[PDB]
């Protein structure tokens, strides 16, 4: 269920035929903390070519953002702390389009920022390339990632670029881009009328539920280890055989110790593919989703 | 236009689900399944693209689909009639390793791991390793539910990897010894238990074959036997 | 496989009468009113979908005992065919989970999958009976159409301001967004272990924990992260039942003016 006696011996690694040079980032046995529930250990670390950048990179994105963030509040605490969800970074919305060329005020920071994080995302995707690589496992993560950046790539790239208007991207600030939704919806009226969205929903749940379904099983699998999935998708004791077993029955048909997780690296990457087509499509081919849909 | 879009979507769906998705997860199960409904009871796949894996570190090879069966003796008979129909063991189940008992038989070889390191050792033949937060159930006098005690407790045969206190062993008043997995048991301070298992016996508990390793078969028959005792120990209920 | 562990006992209740197989499926007596439960659902409805004139699968409907008309009362029409139909569910649901235990209990295997699930018959019990109940009123309670729901939703939703505010909610959506991906990482992680590169041997259990300390620097391996799992899930479902049993009855306001108990003094 969750550790009743914690053990951790010595401090463990493994090769990377790749670049061990990275390894700062010290052993440090969290036990109360990241030890009770997962795991004690705490690092190590490979701070690559690329992992470089994003971090440089997924900061001034922060730090742009987080600094014409404080100029709302007048270079002051209590305020900056204050509206610090209020404040935000909007695009030069004043609408006035693709038309880079900007203030900074106005289109500026937000085309700085915003069209800086592009980077982040992007290397440490390949971040998440490489680190496979080494290791020489398969590129699931790299799949099961540019659904994570289709929703992005969209959401904030992509269409604005679709009305020739940045107009369009999503804004910066805690409660803006909250806000920035809904009003997102009474444009293309309103919008659970969306095909694609409802699945994006449909699926969204799909997990919830499922990692609800296959962690809360492996659980009463640990009686016999049900947890190791490699040692068993090459083996098969009671483990599997009845985490099988018990659906087979109760819904009648099974899985798969790995086409479960075939159900699983799926079931949750629809509920980002998803979205990213209901969004290319929520602002062009369908002005209104009532409409389009009152017309079917 | 967008029909096009959501319309030929529900094709990348249909599309997987019986299709990838649920081939897998036949995969390497009942690669069909016989026993009353014949060939089947509508219309699966006749058997997916079958594969073949890499057996780790030291070789070997598995190909998925597979028609490994099992003469290995099911004590377990019938009860009448129609399939469906439960099927009862034969004697003390317990044993013959049937129903919650039932083990399996993986190799007579251990999950290695990175290396040879065979995963999971005790905590003497171990390097470095004991107990960040928790009490010790070493010394801890194991109950059993039958509430007469069965044994002393003489390690926690520690998981190397997830450095993982996989198994605690046992030792009964045969001057003997025998691990029970570890989400059996209740470590309370003064007490322990694998209350599953009534003391009144726990010798069942098979042995392992070299007192340094658990082998599959070993975990996995061990592992039963254990378990079954939910099911099968008269007590509790 | 199986064959072994179609195995005599692990009834609940029943005794015996109900230990069987229907197939793939083990009958018992929850089955047994799993079904009962269901059937007497969906005729008391699809006498509905009748009454109602219309149908379509997408439109047929059902609503409750609108507002004041009362908690108690309502009548297999105004109320009722929803009043009953409610607690077909609220019963067949809980009916199967206790068949789920039932399974459990003989299959060996443990405790959790029931525990899990048994959330989920209660955001909706929620929803339909606590956030309702406590309103002396079941009209918060809801339709039961394919598609009004989002409209059911779509208005308490925006009957309390741009709900994305109530704060609860704020929250469980973010388990429900974590909670997602990660499955997004550990249905992609044992995969590319189980399934590698092109000619490399089936890697190993601390093959995958090595990726992770590599891209993220810590690193929950097997057992962990199916807690961990079961953890944002389970968790978020329910930080939801809290959103709303909240909603409707100790903020009475539009959401936006919570927000304010900070911005308040100094
Ligand atoms: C409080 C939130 C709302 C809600 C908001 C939504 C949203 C939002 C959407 C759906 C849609 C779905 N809803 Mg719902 N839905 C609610 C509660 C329910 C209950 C219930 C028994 O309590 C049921 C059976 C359903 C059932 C369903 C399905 C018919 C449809 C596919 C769901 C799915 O994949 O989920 C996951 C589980 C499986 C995949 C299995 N809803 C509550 C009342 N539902 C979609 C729909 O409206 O059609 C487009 C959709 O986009
Ligand atoms: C009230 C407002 C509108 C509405 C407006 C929208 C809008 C607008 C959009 C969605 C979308 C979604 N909505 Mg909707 N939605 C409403 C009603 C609902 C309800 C409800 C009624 O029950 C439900 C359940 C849903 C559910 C959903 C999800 C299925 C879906 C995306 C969520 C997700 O899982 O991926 C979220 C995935 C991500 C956010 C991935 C982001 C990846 C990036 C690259 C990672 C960045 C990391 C960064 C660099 C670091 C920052 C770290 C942080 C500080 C921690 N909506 C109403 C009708 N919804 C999306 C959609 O599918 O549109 C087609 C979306 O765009
Ligand atoms: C426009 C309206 C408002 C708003 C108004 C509301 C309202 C109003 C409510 C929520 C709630 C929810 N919203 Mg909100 N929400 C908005 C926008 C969002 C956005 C977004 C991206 O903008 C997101 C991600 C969300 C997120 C969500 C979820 C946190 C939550 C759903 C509860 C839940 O799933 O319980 C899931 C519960 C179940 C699934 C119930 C049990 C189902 C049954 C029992 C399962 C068995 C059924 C049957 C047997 C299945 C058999 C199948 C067949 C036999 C095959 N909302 C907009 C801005 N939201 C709901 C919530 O908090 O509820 C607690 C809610 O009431
Ligand atoms: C897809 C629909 C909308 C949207 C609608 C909402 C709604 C609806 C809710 C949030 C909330 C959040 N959103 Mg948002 N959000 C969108 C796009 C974004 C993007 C992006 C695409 O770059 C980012 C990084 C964020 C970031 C965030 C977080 C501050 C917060 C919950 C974190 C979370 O669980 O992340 C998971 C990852 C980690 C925890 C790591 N959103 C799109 C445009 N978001 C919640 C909030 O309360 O924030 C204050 C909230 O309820
Ligand atoms: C499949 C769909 C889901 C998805 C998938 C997905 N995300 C992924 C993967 C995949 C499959 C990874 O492999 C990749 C990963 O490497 O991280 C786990 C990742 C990831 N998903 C991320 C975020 C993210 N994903 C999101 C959504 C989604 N990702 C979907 C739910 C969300 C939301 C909107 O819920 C968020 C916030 C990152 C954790 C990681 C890749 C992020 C990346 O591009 O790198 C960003 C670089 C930086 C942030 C630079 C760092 C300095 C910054 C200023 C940050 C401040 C942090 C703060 C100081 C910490 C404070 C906490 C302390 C108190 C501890
Ligand atoms: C709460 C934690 C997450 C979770 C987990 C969960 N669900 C589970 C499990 C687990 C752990 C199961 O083991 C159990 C199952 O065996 O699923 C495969 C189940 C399950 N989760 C279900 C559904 C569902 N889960 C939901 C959510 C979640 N499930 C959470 C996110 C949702 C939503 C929308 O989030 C949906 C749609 C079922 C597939 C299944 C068990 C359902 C069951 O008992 O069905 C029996 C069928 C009948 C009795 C016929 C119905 C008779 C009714 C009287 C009439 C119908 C009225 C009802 C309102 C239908 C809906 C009306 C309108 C709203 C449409
Ligand atoms: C490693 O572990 C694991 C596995 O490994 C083997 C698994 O496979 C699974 C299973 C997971 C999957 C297969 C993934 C895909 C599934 C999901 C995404 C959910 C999809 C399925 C559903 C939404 C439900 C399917 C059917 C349901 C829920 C009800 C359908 C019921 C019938 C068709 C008939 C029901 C009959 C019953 C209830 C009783 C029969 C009649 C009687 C008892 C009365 C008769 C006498 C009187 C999981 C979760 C797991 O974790
Ligand atoms: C068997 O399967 C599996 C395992 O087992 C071996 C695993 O270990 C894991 C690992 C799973 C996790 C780590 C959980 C996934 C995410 C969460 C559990 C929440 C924790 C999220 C983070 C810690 C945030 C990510 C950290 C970032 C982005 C750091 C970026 C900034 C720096 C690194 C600063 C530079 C420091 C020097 C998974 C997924 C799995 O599936
Ligand atoms: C496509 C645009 C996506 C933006 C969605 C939210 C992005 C920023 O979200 C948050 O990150 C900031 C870091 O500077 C925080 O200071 C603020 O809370 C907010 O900007
Ligand atoms: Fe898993």
């Amino acid at each position: 269920i969750f550790s009743q006696v914690q053990v951790r011996g010595p401090a463990d690694l493994g090769m990377t035929e790749d670049v061990n040079l990275a390894n700062r980032s010290g052993v440090g046995p969290f036990s109360t903390l990241l030890g009770w529930f997962g795991n004690a250990q705490l690092g190590p670390i490979y701070l690559g070519s690329l992992g470089v950048l994003s971090l440089f990179s997924g900061l001034m994105w922060f730090f742009t953002i987080g600094i014409w963030f404080w100029y709302q509040a007048g270079w002051n605490p209590a305020v900056f702390l204050r509206d610090l969800f209020f404040f935000s970074l909007e695009p030069p919305a004043p609408e006035y389009g693709l038309s880079f060329a900007a203030p900074l005020k106005e289109g500026g920071l937000w085309l700085i920022a915003s069209f800086f994080m592009f980077v982040a995302v992007w290397s440490w995707w390949g971040r998440t390339y490489l680190r496979a690589q080494a290791l020489g496992m398969g590129k699931h993560t790299a799949w099961a990632f540019l659904s994570a950046i289709w929703l992005w790539m969209v959401l904030g790239f992509i269409r604005p670029i679709l009305m020739g208007s940045w107009s369009e991207a999503v804004p910066y600030g805690i409660f803006s881009h909250l806000d920035w939704t809904n009003n997102f919806s009474l444009v293309h009226g309103n919008l659970f009328y969306n095909p694609f969205h409802g699945l994006s929903i449909a699926f969204l749940y799909g997990s919830a539920l499922l990692f609800a379904m296959h962690g809360a099983t492996i659980l009463a699998v640990s009686r016999f280890g049900g947890e190791r999935e490699l040692e068993q998708i090459a083996d098969r004791g009671t483990a599997a055989e009845r985490a099988a077993l018990f659906w087979r029955w109760t819904m009648g048909f099974n899985a798969t110790m790995e086409g479960i997780h075939r159900w699983a690296i799926w079931m949750a990457v629809l509920v980002t593919l998803t979205g990213g087509i209901g969004i290319l499509l929520s602002g062009t081919v369908v002005d209104n989703w009532y409409v389009w849909g009152q017309n079917h | 236009l967008a029909s096009l879009a959501i319309y030929s979507f529900w094709i990348f769906l249909a599309g997987l689900i019986y299709y990838l998705q649920t081939e897998n997860m036949r995969e390497g199960y009942p690669l069909e399944n016989e026993d009353g409904t014949p060939a089947a009871n509508q219309g699966p796949f006749p058997l997916p693209k079958p594969k073949t894996f890499i057996l780790p570190h030291g070789r070997g090879t598995l190909t998925v689909p597979g028609p490994e069966s099992e003469d290995r003796p099911i004590a377990l008979a019938r009860t009448a009639v129609s399939e469906g129909f439960p099927h009862a063991p034969t004697g003390d189940p317990m044993k013959d390793g049937v129903g919650p008992a039932s083990w399996v038989a993986r190799r007579d070889l251990p999950e290695l791991d990175g290396h040879g390191h065979n995963k999971i050792k005790p905590m003497k033949a171990a390097a470095g390793f004991h107990v960040s937060a928790g009490k010790n159930p070493i010394g801890l006098p194991v109950r059993g539910c039958d509430l007469e005690i069965a044994g002393k407790v003489v390690d926690i045969w520690v998981d190397i990897p997830e450095q993982m206190a996989r198994f605690l062993e046992v030792e009964l008043k045969d001057g003997s010894t025998r691990l029970l997995p570890m989400q059996m048991v209740k470590v309370q301070s003064n007490r322990v238990h694998v209350n599953a298992l009534s003391s009144d016996l726990f010798a069942g508990i098979p042995t392992i074959k070299s007192p340094t390793e658990v082998t599959l078969l070993e975990e996995d028959k061990i592992c039963g036997y254990v378990a079954g005792g939910l099911m099968y120990a008269a007590p509790k209920r | 496989f199986e064959r072994k562990y179609r195995v005599p006992g692990g009834t609940l209740v029943g005794g015996n009468l109900f230990d069987f197989w229907v197939g793939p499926f083990y009958v018992g007596f929850f089955g047994v009113a799993t079904f009962f439960f269901a059937a007497l659902g969906i005729i008391l409805i699809a006498w509905s979908a009748v009454l109602q004139g219309t149908w379509n699968p997408q439109l047929i409907s059902v609503y409750p005992p609108a507002l004041e008309y009362g908690l108690g009362g309502a009548p297999l029409a105004k109320g009722g065919l929803w009043q009953i139909i409610t607690i077909c569910a609220t019963g067949a649901f809980v009916s199967w989970a206790l068949r789920e235990v039932e399974i459990c209990r003989k299959l060996g295997i443990g405790y959790h999958i029931p525990f899990a699930f048994a959330f989920a018959i209660l955001a909706y019990l929620t929803l339909v009976l606590f956030r309702p109940v406590m309103m002396g009123a079941w009209g918060y309670a809801f339709p039961y159409g394919i598609w009004t729901h989002l409209d059911w939703v779509s208005n308490t939703g925006y009957t309390y301001g741009n709900f994305h505010y109530n704060p609860a909610h704020m929250i469980a959506i973010s388990f429900f967004f974590t909670n997602a991906l990660a499955l997004a990482l550990h249905g992609a992680l044992v995969l590319s272990a189980a399934n590698p590169e092109k000619g490399k041997e089936m890697r190993t259990p601390d093959h995958e924990d090595t990726f992770f300390r590599d891209l993220v620097g810590y690193s929950i391996g097997t057992l962990g992260i199916h807690r961990l799992g079961l953890l944002l899930s389970l968790s978020a479902v329910f930080f939801s039942a809290l959103c709303m049993i909240i909603t409707g009855t100790i903020w009475f306001d539009q959401w936006v003016d919570w927000w304010q108990w900070w911005v308040k003094l100094p």
